[PDB]
């Protein structure tokens, strides 16, 4: 049924400094000619308490998709921490990679991300208000949650 | 609203309500049922063997037997044939039969003429204790004094025997021809004070009585109507429950007997049997002439209730069992398998069931 | 006994807060599957909310699928095709 | 005030057996909840028994997987007791908001 | 004219008389005149039910410009009088009613027989709360007089058993005028907490339940209901025998009153800070707090998830 499919995702810089941009090598497949463009969105859950703390990092459109197996490098700068609760920058949160064909979302990939201090001194006694430069993110990409939806292609 | 139509409803809801039901039609209607303390024996193919004491009531037709039967239950109950392992000829009929708590091989029975018998599973009739000259219903073994037995008959007389020692078991160690003015509907031993016991009479009096003391009576309570049964808790030394003709199950504190703690409603006719659970502190079970069994959770007395389930009944009514089509003669909770119940109805039916709630 | 609001309601009976019918031990058992060893005390209301949200969505999709088939009874297969809209999920690639 | 019954012998039928195999949540309160949901929907459509069974199986599968992911998120937070925050994160993993 | 049917909700006009006679309609009349709440047989029907603002002496006057003489026609006045205290209602004679309540006010010392529970000032006016048992005779009379309001303003309300001694009744009055502003009927249940707790000490412990709660329409929306609920909850918190505070089948109005005042109370105690600062709270802490507040478990969880949505 599906014409385009995610064969795999691969993070490049992981773990990485909390501010380093996100880079994903996305290998996918296309079985026949499509006219519209693929759209890659990347959302970062700034807080678990609510949803208004989400941040759409950066969209990217690609087209036309060449029939065959394709590789695509998707980059997007880190989230704006002025919009993240001071208390919730450190710890476990989630990110969502989303591929949609012509405004129709056909693949969602959920990742857990763990934000930890790099040294034991800090993680054992976290300073009052966090030290951004010494934060490191590690997105657990071994088994992300890959939900696949059925759309209409053409 | 007919017995058979209600039964069809019940057996249509049997799957959603029970983890296990087993109906069995008896040749003669049994008047008493009791689970025996048989440790859970693993069997082949997921079987579990439990043992039962049942009686017979032929009403002058044929010979009566104290029957030891064996039920096979699926293994899942713990977390298909009913056989009679043994029989024993019995004089008249068994109204109540209780195995000795400290010796599961002995079994005491009381018959329609008031005679008490002591049978042994291995040999049979061992002793014939004859003191009452009328049909008696009260018979209770003390779980604290091996061989301390209380019997109560319709001739106002209560008798205390001791069968622990081998000396003169046939004679009663004590008698009371004057404890009540009428039938002794039931007497029970306390579960923590080895010298206290309670009796209920048709004189509409409930008496907490002591054996050591010369008074022999240390509390009296006027009942709204006559009480047919009573039971002390297996967890609290101060709490008892009683039930009689007015279908309400009363609860009493032993320290202040002037006033019922609380009375639970939900029975539509007199209640004849009542027993506290040995597993869950606060669970009480009752059976009556309305062909209904009911399990109450005391810890839910006067609880808040979302109005949807408000019409359903008082919050303390854990569950109801209406699989019987006639008055329930007796029932028993399995002391090894919690919530596993055996019950016997007037219409020669013995049911073994466990409810589906699983929440204490 | 002891009730003053136990008369006869003027109108029809309506269902409220049947979510609370999800017994806490039931949620605890469901958590035991999936290997949740210890669970907090104030977690039950959020599980109630999530379960009710998911069931609302699934029942709404089932009703949509059945009404689209121009029928009047939702059958098990309608629930299958409703769960279809939840997408097929796998962990990893 | 016990009433001694008159003994009526039984010949033949004058024996039915029921065992239970099922899932975690009990069947009746779930029917309650689903009927409540259908009420607030203004819907009048019949709901078949097997349909409610499928709804129940799916709800249980969903909750079990959500608890898997919640326990996982708690593991990566270095603790063992799952909290509200872990349930919320797990639910955010599926696309819920 | 072919208009011999009327609505009992607009036909029935309840009055409370101080120096001004305040009039108002009832919410429900169906327990009196049937689910239809329609009365047929009377043309231009008015049903005057008036109470003296201090003694609540009832006075009934049923006026109609024409009534069909057929036997099947309902008897409005008899229907209504069946629910008011027997042989205690003045029917269709205002002078008699005035004389009666005027001579009752001379000796009507309500605050002298009941036990004071607390006071509270509202809009610059002192109000008093009193508690009494339903076996006392004067309490019985006052309750039978104010009882019809339960039926007229509380859906599914039913008259309670006065022989039962577990019934407590709280009366809310104006301290300087003695006018009865409201009343709350409550019930005490036995509370079993397990063999250990029940065996420790002799004193029977109770689940206290609010069964009926009424502020008369005239005095509503001035802050009374909240102050009365809080005074009752305070007297029950100070009481050693009470262990839970329950409420029977509350409708949305009382649901919201309860939630408002309970959130207010929990905020005064700093539970907002506690619950917004911690999600690690141990079961010991949660249980100790739930039992210290004497709140039902379900309401406690509701209030927790509410305080978590503050600011
Ligand atoms: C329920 C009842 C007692 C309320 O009495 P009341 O005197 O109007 O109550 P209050 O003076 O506390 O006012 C209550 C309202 O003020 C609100 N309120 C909001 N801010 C408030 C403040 N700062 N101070 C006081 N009340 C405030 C309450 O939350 C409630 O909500 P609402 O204004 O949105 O309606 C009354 O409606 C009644 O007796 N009705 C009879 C029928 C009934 O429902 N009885 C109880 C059911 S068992």
């Amino acid at each position: 049924m599906s014409v385009v499919s995610l064969l795999g995702v691969k993070i490049v810089n992981n773990p990485a400094p909390f501010l380093a941009p996100y880079q994903f090598e996305i290998t996918f497949e296309c079985l026949e000619q499509l006219q519209k463009d693929l759209e890659w969105k990347l959302t970062y859950v700034g807080s678990a308490t609510s949803s208004e703390y989400d941040q759409e990092l950066d969209s990217l459109l690609v087209g036309p998709i060449p029939v065959g197996v394709n590789k695509f490098l998707f980059e997007a700068d880190a989230p704006d921490l002025k919009r993240i609760p001071t208390s919730e920058i450190l710890g476990v949160t989630v990110i969502l990679l989303t591929c949609s064909y012509d405004g129709r979302e056909f693949v969602r990939v959920g990742y857990y991300v763990n934000n930890e201090y790099d040294s034991e001194e800090l993680t054992q006694d976290p300073p009052a208000k966090p030290i951004i430069e010494r934060i490191r993110r590690n997105i657990l990409a071994e088994k992300p949650r890959v939900t696949r939806f059925a759309i209409k292609w053409d | 609203l007919s017995v058979d139509e209600e039964y069809d409803l019940w057996k249509s809801n049997v799957p959603l309500m029970y983890d296990f039901v087993s109906e069995t039609r008896l040749t003669w209607p049994s008047l008493t049922v009791q689970w025996l303390p048989t440790p859970v024996q693993e069997l082949d193919g997921g079987f579990i063997k439990q043992e039962l004491i049942i009686g017979t009531h032929t009403s002058g037709e044929e010979e009566n037997y104290l029957k030891f039967a064996e039920i096979n239950l699926p293994k899942e109950i713990l977390s298909s044939n009913i056989r009679i392992t043994a029989k024993y000829e019995h004089e008249e009929e068994i109204t109540r039969a209780r195995y000795m708590p400290q010796d599961p091989n002995i079994v005491a029975t009381i018959n329609g003429q008031g005679t008490v018998f002591l049978y042994s599973r291995s040999e049979g009739l061992q002793s014939t204790l004859k003191f009452h000259k009328d049909n008696g219903y009260a018979l209770s073994f003390s779980t604290l004094v091996k061989g301390r037995l209380l019997s109560g008959s319709d001739d106002h007389t209560v008798a205390l025997w001791e069968v622990g020692s081998g000396g003169d078991p046939t004679k009663p160690v004590r008698t009371w021809n004057d404890l009540h003015s009428d039938i002794i509907n039931d007497n029970k031993w306390h579960n923590f004070n080895k010298d206290l016991f309670g009796t209920v009479s048709e004189d509409s009096l409930l008496k907490i009585n002591d054996v050591r003391a010369n008074n022999t009576t240390i509390d009296t309570v006027k009942c709204p109507q006559p009480f047919n049964t009573l039971a002390f808790s297996h967890h609290s030394s101060n709490l008892l429950a009683a039930a009689g003709m007015d279908s309400y199950v009363y609860l009493y504190d032993l320290r202040n007997m002037k006033e019922p703690l609380h009375h639970m409603s939900g029975h539509e006719d007199a209640v004849n049997n009542l027993e506290f659970s040995t597993h869950v502190d606060g669970v009480v079970v009752s059976s009556g002439s309305d062909n209904r069994l009911m399990m109450w959770d005391l810890k839910q007395i006067g609880a808040e209730q979302t109005p949807d389930d408000a019409e359903d009944g008082v919050p303390e009514l854990i569950m109801v069992h209406a699989g019987h089509r006639s008055s329930v003669n007796d029932f028993d909770l399995n002391p090894q398998i919690p919530w596993l119940v055996a019950s016997a109805e007037e219409e020669n039916i013995l049911q073994v069931w466990k409810c589906s709630h699983s929440l204490p | 006994k002891g009730l003053g609001k136990g008369g006869a309601k003027r109108h029809r009976k309506i269902l409220r807060d049947n979510i609370q019918g999800i017994t806490k031990p039931a949620i605890r058992r469901l958590a035991r599957r999936g290997g949740v060893k210890r669970i907090s005390g104030l977690i039950y209301e959020e599980v109630r909310a999530v379960l009710k949200s998911f069931l609302e969505s699934v029942i709404r999709d089932s009703v949509t699928y059945t009404e689209h088939a121009k029928r009047k009874t939702v059958t098990s297969l309608d629930v299958v095709y409703a769960l279809k809209r939840q997408g097929r999920t796998l962990y990893g690639f | 005030a016990r009433t001694k019954q008159t003994a009526r012998k039984s010949t033949g039928g004058k024996r039915r057996f029921q065992k239970s195999t099922e899932l975690l949540i009990r069947k009746l309160p779930f029917q309650r909840l689903v009927r409540e949901i259908a009420q607030d929907f203004k819907t009048d459509l019949r709901f078949q028994s097997s349909a409610i069974g499928a709804l129940q199986e799916s709800v249980e599968a969903y909750l079990v997987s959500l608890f898997e992911d919640t326990n996982l998120a708690a593991i990566h937070a270095k603790r063992v007791t799952i909290q509200k925050k872990d349930i919320k994160l797990a639910r955010r993993l599926r696309g819920e908001r | 004219k072919y208009l011999w049917t009327s609505s009992a909700n607009e036909a029935l006009r309840v009055s409370i008389v101080g120096e001004n006679a305040v009039q108002f309609s009832p919410l429900f009349t169906y327990p009196i005149y049937g689910d239809s709440e329609k009365i047929y047989g009377y043309k231009d029907l008015i049903i005057h039910l008036a109470f003296d603002s201090v003694t609540f002496k009832p006075y009934v006057n049923v006026k109609y410009s024409a009534k069909l003489g057929d036997d099947n026609i309902v008897d409005v006045e008899k229907k209504l009088l069946s629910f008011l205290p027997k042989d205690d209602v003045i029917v269709r004679d205002e002078a008699k009613w005035v004389d009666c309540f005027a001579e009752e006010r001379k000796t009507h010392n309500l605050s002298d027989v009941f036990e004071k529970v607390s006071e509270y000032s509202l809009n610059g006016e002192e109000f008093v709360v009193y508690k009494s048992s339903l076996v006392d005779d004067f309490a019985r009379r006052m309750h039978r007089r104010v009882q019809i309001f339960s039926l007229l303003f509380i859906e599914a309300a039913n008259y309670i058993d006065e022989t039962d001694p577990s019934w407590q009744i709280y009366w809310l009055l104006n301290k300087k005028t003695k006018e009865l502003i409201g009343f709350v009927t409550t019930y005490k249940y036995w509370h079993y907490l397990g063999a250990k707790s029940f065996d420790e000490d002799i004193d029977k412990k109770f689940r206290a339940k609010i069964s009926q709660f009424l502020i008369f329409p005239p005095y509503q929306n001035k802050g009374h209901g909240s102050c009365l609920y809080e005074a009752i909850i305070q007297s029950w918190l100070e009481d050693k025998s009470i262990t839970e505070i329950t409420v029977e089948d509350p409708n949305e109005a009382f649901d919201d009153l309860r939630d408002r005042n309970d959130i207010q109370r929990l905020r005064k105690l700093g539970y907002d800070a506690v619950f917004q600062k911690h999600s690690d709270l141990s079961d010991e802490f949660l249980e100790s707090s739930r039992k210290s507040l004497k709140l039902e478990e379900r309401q406690f969880n509701r209030l927790v998830e509410m305080l978590l949505l503050l600011n």
